């Protein structure tokens, strides 16, 4: 709840920004996100989570029709319960 | 039929409890069973959930 500075360090996890636009890397911990001027969030992770991360990004296979597994793990239909 | 009795305004609906109601916090009824406005809600195979009256389930 403390507003820090910026740019920020702690943790292994630098935040800084590139290109005019603010970004926060985790190359320790496998990710690096970002955001622009806008507002869009990107998210870039490695590929030791292949077939791990699920979430609302969903899984990273190499299919993309089956990436939607539901916190139970249930292949939905819907883009929108899930 | 167009009957006569004791009603409430339409943007109100009838609980058990002698009160009535909006549809934000009217149970659903699914197997006889009172859920409350929000009951998540799952076996193992199907998915269901009470929204705002009626019992939302899939599969
Ligand atoms: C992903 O992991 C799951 C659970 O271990 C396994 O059932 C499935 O075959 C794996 N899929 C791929 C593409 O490796
Ligand atoms: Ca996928």
């Amino acid at each position: 709840d403390q507003r820090v500075s910026m740019p920020y360090a702690s943790k292994g996890l630098y935040l800084e920004t590139e290109a005019g636009y603010y970004k926060l890397s985790g190359e320790a911990y496998g990710f690096v996100a970002r955001i622009d001027g806008s507002g869009n969030f990107q998210v870039l992770l490695s590929d030791r989570y292949f077939n791990k991360t699920c979430g609302l990004c969903g899984n990273f296979n190499i299919f993309a029709e089956d990436d939607f597994m539901t916190q139970e793990g249930t292949l939905t239909s819907d883009p929108y319960d899930f | 039929a167009c009957l006569e009795g004791c009603f409430c305004p339409p943007g109100l609906y009838m609980d058990e409890r002698g009160d009535c109601v909006p549809k934000a916090q009217c149970p659903c009824y699914y197997d006889g069973e009172i859920f409350q406005p929000e009951d998540i809600f799952s076996d193992h195979h199907t998915m269901c959930y009470c929204e705002d009256g009626f019992m939302h389930c899939t599969m």
